[PDB]
RNA sequence: CCUGUCAAACUCCAAACUUACAGACGCCGUUUGACGCGGGGAUUCCGGUGCGCGGGGUA
RNA sequence: AGUGCAAGAGCAAAAGAUAGCUUGACAGUGUUCUUCCCAACGAGGAACGCUGACGCGAAAGCGUGGUCUAGCGAACCAAUU
RNA sequence: UUAGGCGGCCACAGCGGUGGGGUUGCCUCCCGUACCCAUCCCGAACACGGAAGAUAAGCCCACCAGCGUUCCGGGGAGUACUGGAGUGCGCGAGCCUCUGGGAAACCCGGUUCGCCGCCACC
């Protein structure tokens, strides 16, 4: 399960690449989605590779982001252990985080909006004109690199 | 093994390449059977621009007709090694061609499952000169 | 053989056993084929149908198993060929086959030949096969008459292993008589 | 006419003689020089002139460089010196010139050139360890008459 | 193109790989397909008749009946539905 | 045999990729009716730039 | 190689050659595609049918001109069946 | 299939080569032209009739790789080329990096001297 965050805007991006992001429920910059690691989804991320940042986050990190940015499919009801426990097949955020990372369920499946609307990266990111290996922020990241970004955007 | 390997006469073709015929009558006499006309192909400067039209005649003899002919025909020639083919054929002279081959030649002349004759079963000049020379005449 | 670009004919073409152009025209009928073959000593009839991995023979008859019903004569003649066709035809009706198209393979359509005799036999067996009567030898020849008279010009029995002296077309009748009959184990 | 006009590979390959007529003859007099009866393996030293950029070299340039190079080898080793040099490229590309404005502009045929990819050997010489420096000088004079920069690379030669 | 006949620009698609050169096997020319079957369309260079417009080479249509021995195959050219008359010699079952 | 070179109108080979059909996942539609169909009204048929691939031309 | 003529393509117990026979280069009426990719538009064209009448072949079958892609022309008027 | 017939795929099946196989069995070569039929001339072939001989052809069986072909290992080669991205480099033609794909020739070693279906048959 990889976390996907759009870091580059839609202006001038190929249309089929933009439609791919939308199919992955991402419609804005800084919006994050959780995608299972399958052959089908694999082709998709590889296609949006140059306008996003993705990788597998640590259980803790996913827990922090879920706590701070997860939302109900509808309404402004805050999402916390009590909410999770009273609306999902889990006891708390941790139970959810684990099930997501292990690809046993999805946010939509548990009555949550498929997207985590993150905040701009505190302290800024490494840039959207270069990949990770070249010092940029685009493309695949380490769990530590991905956690660094997601935590900065908490 | 030797019986089905010892040569024989497939056919004796006698033909007169004229070039415009009246010569059929002698072939009909010297061989004993009806001859056939010979047409040419391709236009020719030597006033031979007519593709299909009499230009020669021939008679193909087999079995007795062939041998009864060679008996009185071979003595009229002076066979030599060069006068022999690479397949074991020889022709002299009015041309006179003798086609020799082994028993199961039919395998290449039949319609169904025909097949080409293996070089091993193909007659040889050596085997040819022999067989023939081994019957009323000399070599080189 | 010569190189990469070299074109080798289909196997059955180089073996000189299948005339594909005639084959295709045959298959276009949509009907089973009455495949008539012949060897120096024998004659074979098969009802072949098209199949996924190759043709499919539904019924057939050989001149050999003709004896199985009372035949002590040679098996490479006209009477032989006809009866074989009839035998194959009868078995054809057994398996539910009702019509066919003559496939003489690489044999010649000579009038009164054996492949046409095999056809007349298969047709009398009740099979519906497109044909032409004035191409079939006359009844008597099928029976074996032509060979009887040949033996007539005797001096030395036509047949070696005395099957009979003045040969027999009347036997052909006995065998045909035995096949057209119901009983018979096809 | 300036080489700037044809030195780049900015056009389709144009070599089909069956559809092109009036192609001027080449100015290259020889492609194999020195003692062409002797093998190349019969020499201890093998030095080539390598092109550093992909380009097109017109036959008039191949001739000038080759000439100005073999000429030196002849002057330093004699009309029969124990050496041999090879110009391994032939001018297959046909060149045009639109010589009426841009209307029906397809040009008339004016010459030929050889396409050389960077890193390739244009010339190659074979000499004895003695004349190894005379050939390096012949190439120095050769690369001065062709468009790109060149490396004088010494293949078989560990006598330094 | 310089001309607009049916065989314009069909040099490749209507040429046989040298080894497939020569009269083709009768089996595929007599094959029977059922309505509803998915069939790929591809002209066989060696077969003259029963062809469709070369422009449709590569289509995977649906047999929806037949006309004589030929088959009527339904395809969707772009967004336009068309019916193609084609003989088995130029068809192949899908999958 | 050996040794030196090529092809827009060559090909024993041969991609990336484009493309037909289908299944799967995704997205979407069944009160926001999608897909498809019928009808009313148009405007439009001087385009331009970047990037990729070009063809002509010294440009 | 040949296959009437450009080019590209097709063809070998043939689509080429020869021989013989024959007039399907036939009448009626359609389906579909093309013309005009997608996407509406005529003439013209092609492939594939049904009906009628025939030719050749043992028969399957082949023949809606020449192996395939060029060789074409509205309304009004005239002549013709 | 101790030798047969009709095939599908249509060279992994081609080219070439070696060895083995047949008394009333099979396929053949083979023997022979009164007939049906046949040759622009030839019972050569086609067609018919037949068993004195034979396993030399063909054919079937076992096998060999020199040429041709198929697939595969290792090397060439993650090279050549390339879909997506870049305020990376270059005077420039052009190159590079990241991401996703990825040859061809050729060499060396293997594989390949058909596989499969239906019917018939000591
Ligand atoms: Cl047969
Ligand atoms: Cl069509
Ligand atoms: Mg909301
Ligand atoms: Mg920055
Ligand atoms: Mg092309
Ligand atoms: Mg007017
Ligand atoms: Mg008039
Ligand atoms: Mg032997
Ligand atoms: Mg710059
Ligand atoms: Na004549
Ligand atoms: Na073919
Ligand atoms: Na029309
Ligand atoms: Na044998
Ligand atoms: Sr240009
Ligand atoms: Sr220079
Ligand atoms: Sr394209
Ligand atoms: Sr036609
Ligand atoms: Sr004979
Ligand atoms: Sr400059
Ligand atoms: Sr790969």
């Amino acid at each position: 399960m990889h976390a996907l965050v759009q870091l580059r805007g839609e202006v001038n991006m190929h249309t089929d690449i933009q439609d791919t992001l939308e199919m992955l429920n991402i419609h804005h910059v800084n919006h994050c989605t959780l995608v299972p690691e399958t052959d089908a989804y694999r082709g998709m991320v590889a296609k949006v590779n140059d306008f996003v940042a993705f990788g597998e986050p640590s259980q803790e990190t996913l827990e922090t982001v879920l706590a701070t940015r997860a939302e109900p499919l509808e309404g402004d009801a805050d999402v916390d252990d009590e909410w999770v426990a009273e609306h999902t097949d889990y006891d708390d955020i941790s139970g959810l985080a684990f099930a997501l990372l292990s690809e046993e369920t999805t946010l939509r499946e548990q009555g949550l909006s498929p997207t985590l609307r993150l905040h701009p990266p505190r302290g800024g990111h490494d840039g959207v004109k270069h990949p990770v290996k070249e010092g940029g922020q685009l493309g695949k990241h380490d769990t530590e690199g991905i956690d660094d970004l997601l935590e900065a955007m908490r | 093994f030797h019986e089905m390997r010892e040569p024989r006469i497939e056919k004796v073709v006698v033909h007169m390449g004229i070039g415009h015929a009246n010569a059929e009558d002698i072939l009909g006499e010297i061989t004993g059977q009806m001859p056939v006309r010979t047409k040419a192909k391709r236009t020719v400067g030597e006033f031979d621009i007519r593709e299909g039209d009499p230009i020669g005649a021939k008679v193909t003899l087999r079995d007795e007709m062939a041998e009864e002919f060679l008996q009185t025909a071979l003595p009229l020639a002076e066979l030599a090694t060069s006068q022999f083919d690479d397949t074991g054929n020889f022709s002299f002279g009015l041309d006179v061609t003798v086609n020799l081959v082994r028993p199961g030649y039919r395998v290449a002349k039949r319609d169904k499952a025909s097949r080409s004759i293996p070089t091993k079963h193909r007659l040889n000049p050596a085997d040819a000169v022999a067989f023939i020379e081994s019957t009323y005449d000399v070599e080189v | 053989a010569t190189g990469p670009r070299y074109k080798v004919p289909m196997r059955r073409r180089r073996e000189a056993r299948t005339d594909y152009h005639q084959r295709l025209r045959l298959l276009k009928s949509g009907k089973p084929r009455l495949v008539a073959r012949k060897s120096n000593k024998h004659v074979r009839a098969q009802l072949v149908t098209l199949g996924p991995n190759g043709d499919d023979t539904l019924a057939s008859a050989h001149s050999s198993d003709l004896a199985e019903y009372g035949w002590e004569a040679p098996t490479g003649n006209m009477p032989s060929a006809y009866l074989t066709g009839l035998l194959a035809g009868l078995r054809a009706q057994e398996a539910g086959v009702e019509e066919a198209v003559l496939d003489i393979g690489l044999n010649s359509p000579t009038p009164g030949s054996k492949v046409f005799a095999i056809q007349e036999g298969a047709i009398d067996a009740g099979l519906d096969i497109p044909h032409n009567d004035d191409v079939l030898a006359d009844w008597q020849r099928t029976r074996g008459a032509h060979i009887a008279e040949y033996d007539e010009q005797l001096e030395e029995p036509l047949y070696s292993g005395d099957f009979d002296a003045a040969d027999l077309p009347e036997h052909f009748d006995e065998l045909r008589e035995t096949l057209l009959d119901g009983d018979i184990e096809l | 006419k300036p080489a700037s006009m044809y030195r780049d590979i900015d056009k389709p390959a144009y070599t089909r003689r069956e559809y092109i007529t009036g192609i001027p003859g080449s100015k290259i007099a020889q492609h194999k020089m020195g003692r062409k009866q002797k093998d190349a393996d019969d020499y201890p030293v093998q030095i080539s002139l390598i092109v550093e950029e992909t380009v097109q070299l017109r036959h008039g340039s191949l001739e000038a460089s080759r000439l100005s190079a073999n000429r030196h080898l002849i002057k330093e080793l004699g009309e029969e010196g124990d050496y041999k040099m090879t110009l391994r490229k032939f001018p297959h590309q046909v060149l045009r010139e639109n010589k009426d404005g841009m209307r029906a502009a397809f040009g008339k045929i004016v010459g030929t050139a050889a396409r050389v990819q960077a890193g390739e050997q244009l010339f190659t010489a074979y000499c004895n360890v003695e004349d190894a420096e005379h050939v390096k000088e012949a190439f120095r004079r050769a690369y001065n008459k062709i468009t790109p920069s060149c490396r004088i690379d010494s293949s078989p030669a560990g006598n330094a | 193109p310089s001309s607009n006949g049916p065989l314009e620009g069909t040099r490749g698609k209507l040429k046989n790989k040298p080894r497939d050169r020569g009269t083709s096997p009768p089996q595929r020319a007599v094959e029977e397909f059922d309505d509803g079957e998915k069939v790929h369309l591809k002209i066989d260079p060696s077969v003259p008749n029963g062809r469709f417009h070369p422009r449709f080479d590569g289509q995977t249509g649906t047999v929806e009946g037949k006309q004589g021995d030929a088959y009527k195959v339904d395809i969707v050219d772009g967004g336009k539905e068309k019916t193609i008359i084609v003989t088995a010699a130029h068809l192949r079952r899908q999958e």
